C-alpha cells in the first residue's frame, strides 16, 4: 500500500493563529484527478471523526475552517483560527486503495 | 440518529476466537456497508476489513485475511466480526464506521461506533 | 386526378402493412419508425380511410455522467479479461457495494455487483485496467 | 402578444 | 473506400401574385378579370398548400436529426484521421466545395431588388430581378444556414458514442480511433490484426478521406444529380 | 385587447455536452429518470 | 407541376430520414444501402436542397 506520512509530529500555535499540517505520500495518490483524501480528527475518549473529504473542506461534518489543499503526493490542512477545541490528533486517509491504511498523525497544541 | 452500538470490553485470554458486535440503529441498515478498524496507540491506527450488509461480500486487510471473518444479523441490524487465535499484540480498541460517499467515489468512514476493547 | 391519388393511397397501403409486421408484431430495434425512445409496444386501431398507429417509447430524463472502464483484467493473469454485457463497468458510487466497480444497466443507471451473468470473457487490450484483488467472474 |  | 449519395429533401418555394402575372395594372383587364377571379383564388390556395407541406418536411426531418447529447468538437478531433469535414468555428471545407462547384444563381433574401435597381451592376441578369416582372417571390428556407450547420456538427459528435449497445438513452463517448477498431471487430477482423496494423488503417483511410478533392466534377453522379437539382428549380421559374 | 406581434428568434437547444478523454477511463451519460 | 415535383420531395426525404437513423447514427448490417463494403462510419453535409 501507498505510505503516508506526516509532519511536524506536533504543532504548537497561539490562539487564534493559523495553523497547517503536511502530508506526504510515498505514490501519488490521483487517480481520475479525484484525489481520493480525507482528514480525520480524535481526542481521548472519543472515537475517530471525519472532517473533510477531497472536494469538501466545508461538509462531511464541518464549517470551511477545516482547508484541505495540494495535489499529487502532497496534500494539506490549513485553518486559520485555531482554538483549544481544535487539539486533537489529525489524520491522512487514502481512500485510492486497498487496504485503505492511514497516517501516522499529528498532534495540535495551544502555546 | 444514527447509532453504531458496539458491544462491551474484555479481558479475553490467549488462543480464543473472539467475536465482537456492532448495531445499527436509525436508519436502514441493509444500504450501508460496515468498516472495521484496529486501534493499538493514539497514533496508531488501522484498517481491518469490510463487510457489505446486502450482498454479504468482503475485503479484508491481508495481514488479518486467514483470521478475521465477518457476517450478520439482518434481524437484528447487527454486523460481527470474529478474529481467530488470540494473542497479545490484538490488545486494542476497536471500532465499526459507516461507508460513504460524500465526494463521489471517494471511501468516507462517517459515523463511528463509541469503541470497545480487547485485552 | 383519381388515378393519382389511387396510386398514392396503394403505396401508402404497402408502408401500412411493413409496420403491422415490425412494430405490431414484434419489438422493435431500428429507431427511426415510432417515437424516438427506442420502442415497446405499439397498437393499432381502424380510422378514416386507413390505420391509425399508437406507439409506446421510453423517454429518458435526468443524465448524470459518471466514470467507467472499458473492460477488466487479471493483474497477475492477462489472459483473464472481461468486457460488460449490456452494460457498462462503472466507478462505484453505492454504499451496498465493496468493490471498486460495479455494474449498471445501458438504458438506466443502477450498480450492481459483476457477476458472471453480466459479463464475456474477451481478449486483452491495453485500456483495460489491471485488477490486483477483487475480481470475482474469473476469481483466479 | 400574449395569447387570448 | 467512398461512395456518395445525394438525397434531395426540398423544393424552391415560390409563390405567385396571379393576378400581376396575368395582367400588369390595366383597368380593361382588370374588369374582365374580375370573371375569372376565382381561377386566381385557387391558384393562391393550391400554391400555398404546397409551401405549407415542404415547411413541415423539413421540420419533421430535424426533429430526427437532433441528438440529446454529443461531444464538443475541436481541431485534432479525431486523433490519426485527418477529417477536413471539421468546422472551421462555419459549414465544412466539403461544403464550401460543394457550394461554389455548383452553378448557383445568386439568392435573394439580401437586399435583392436593390441589385436589379439603378443602385448595383448593368450586367445583373438574376431571376431575382424577374420575380417583379412576373409577379414571383421565392420565399426563403425555413432553417438558416447557421442552423443547419449546428445540426449538423451535432451529428458528426454524435459519432463513437453509439456503440456498445443501445445508443438512443446512453452516451458512450469513447475515442474515435477505438470506436472505428470497435466497428471493424463488428465485421469479423480478428483483434490481433487491428492492433499490429493501426498505423496502416489510418494511412489507407486518409487516402479513402484524399480522393474526396477529385469528386466535384460531373463524372461523378451524385454531383451530377445537385447540379441538376439546382437546374429544376431554375428550369420552373424561366 | 393585446397589442402588437414580438420578433423573435428561434430557438436551439444544444444537447448535453460530454467531454471526449483520452487514456484508459471514459465520461458516460447514463438516464436515471425517465417517462413513457 | 409544383404539386408533383413537392410530393416527390416529400417522399425523398421520408428517405433521408432513414437512412441518418441507419447509416450515420449506426453500423449498418444490411448491405443494399451505401457503397457495398458491408458499411463502417458515414458522414452527412448539407447539399443545394438537401
Amino acid at each position: 500500500d501507498i505510505v503516508l506520512t506526516q509532519s511536524p509530529a506536533s504543532l504548537a500555535v497561539s490562539l487564534g493563529q493559523r495553523a497547517t499540517i503536511s502530508c506526504r505520500a510515498s505514490e501519488s495518490v490521483d487517480n481520475y484527478g479525484i484525489s481520493f483524501m480525507n482528514w480525520f480528527q480524535q481526542k481521548p475518549g472519543q472515537p475517530p471523526k471525519l472532517l473533510i473529504s477531497a472536494t469538501s473542506n466545508q461538509g462531511s461534518g464541518v464549517p470551511a475552517r477545516f482547508i484541505g489543499s495540494g495535489s499529487g503526493t502532497d496534500f494539506s490542512l490549513n485553518i486559520h483560527p485555531v482554538e483549544e477545541d481544535d487539539t486533537a490528533m489529525y489524520f491522512c486517509q487514502q481512500s485510492k486503495e486497498v487496504p485503505r491504511t492511514f497516517g501516522g498523525g499529528t498532534k495540535l497544541e495551544i502555546k | 440518529q444514527v447509532q453504531l452500538q458496539q458491544s462491551g470490553p474484555e479481558l479475553v485470554r490467549p488462543g480464543v476466537s473472539v467475536k465482537i458486535s456492532c448495531k445499527g440503529s436509525g436508519y436502514t441498515f441493509t444500504d450501508y456497508a460496515i468498516h472495521w478498524v484496529k486501534q493499538s496507540h493514539a497514533k496508531s491506527l488501522e484498517w481491518i476489513g469490510v463487510f457489505s450488509t446486502y450482498y454479504g461480500n468482503t475485503n479484508y486487510n491481508q495481514k488479518f485475511k486467514g483470521r478475521a471473518t465477518m457476517t450478520v444479523d439482518k434481524s437484528s441490524s447487527t454486523a460481527y466480526m470474529e478474529l481467530a487465535r488470540l494473542t497479545s499484540e490484538d490488545s486494542a480498541i476497536y471500532y465499526c464506521a459507516r461507508k460513504s460517499y460524500y465526494v463521489d467515489y471517494v471511501d468516507a468512514m462517517d459515523y463511528w461506533g463509541q469503541g470497545t476493547s480487547v485485552t | 386526378q383519381q388515378l393519382v391519388r389511387s396510386e398514392s393511397a396503394a403505396l401508402s397501403a404497402q408502408l401500412a402493412k411493413d409496420k403491422v409486421n415490425e412494430c405490431v408484431k414484434a419489438q422493435s430495434k431500428r429507431s427511426g419508425f415510432c417515437g424516438q425512445g427506442t420502442h415497446i409496444v405499439s397498437f393499432v386501431v381502424n380510422a378514416p380511410n386507413g390505420l391509425y398507429f399508437m406507439h409506446v417509447g421510453y423517454y429518458p430524463s435526468n443524465h448524470i455522467e459518471v466514470v467507467s472502464a472499458y473492460g477488466l483484467c487479471d493483474a497477475a493473469n492477462p489472459t483473464n479479461c472481461i468486457a460488460p454485457v449490456n452494460g457498462y463497468f462503472i466507478k462505484t458510487n453505492n454504499t451496498r457495494i465493496v468493490d471498486e466497480w460495479s455494474y449498471t444497466g445501458s438504458s438506466f443507471y443502477a450498480p450492481e455487483p459483476i457477476t458472471s451473468l453480466n459479463t464475456k470473457y474477451v481478449a486483452p487490450q491495453v485500456t483495460y485496467q489491471n485488477i490486483s484483488t477483487n475480481l470475482p467472474p474469473p476469481l483466479l | 402578444d400574449t395569447p387570448s | 473506400g467512398v461512395t456518395q449519395e445525394y438525397i434531395q429533401t426540398t423544393i424552391q418555394k415560390v409563390t405567385v401574385d396571379c393576378k400581376q402575372y396575368v395582367c400588369n395594372g390595366f383597368q380593361k383587364c382588370e374588369q374582365l378579370l374580375r370573371e375569372y377571379g376565382q381561377f386566381c383564388s385557387k391558384i393562391n390556395q393550391a400554391l400555398h398548400g404546397a409551401n405549407l407541406r415542404q415547411d413541415d418536411s423539413v421540420r419533421n426531418l430535424f426533429a430526427s436529426v437532433k441528438s440529446s447529447q454529443s461531444s464538443p468538437i475541436i481541431p485534432g478531433f479525431g486523433g490519426d484521421f485527418n477529417l477536413t469535414l471539421l468546422e472551421p468555428v462555419a459549414r465544412s471545407a466539403i461544403e464550401d466545395l460543394l457550394f461554389d462547384k455548383v452553378t448557383i444563381a445568386d439568392p435573394g433574401y439580401m437586399q435583392g431588388y436593390d441589385d436589379c435597381m439603378q443602385q448595383g451592376p448593368a450586367s445583373a441578369r438574376d431571376l431575382i430581378c424577374a420575380q417583379y416582372v412576373a409577379g414571383y417571390k421565392v420565399l426563403p428556407p425555413l432553417m438558416d444556414v447557421n442552423m443547419e450547420a449546428a445540426y449538423t456538427s451535432s451529428l458528426l459528435g454524435s459519432i463513437a458514442g453509439v456503440g456498445w449497445t443501445a445508443g438512443l438513452s446512453s452516451f458512450a463517448a469513447i475515442p474515435f480511433a477505438q470506436s472505428i477498431f470497435y466497428r471493424l471487430n463488428g465485421v469479423g477482423i480478428t483483434q490481433q490484426v487491428l492492433s499490429e496494423n493501426q498505423k496502416l488503417i489510418a494511412n489507407k483511410f486518409n487516402q479513402a478521406l484524399g480522393a474526396m478533392q477529385t469528386g466535384f466534377t460531373t463524372t461523378n453522379e451524385a454531383f451530377h444529380k445537385v447540379q441538376d437539382a439546382v437546374n429544376n428549380n431554375a428550369q420552373a421559374l424561366s | 385587447v393585446p397589442g402588437e406581434m414580438r420578433l423573435a428568434s428561434i430557438a436551439f437547444n444544444h444537447p448535453i455536452q460530454v467531454d471526449q478523454l483520452n487514456s484508459s477511463y471514459f465520461k458516460l451519460s447514463i438516464p436515471t429518470n425517465f417517462s413513457f
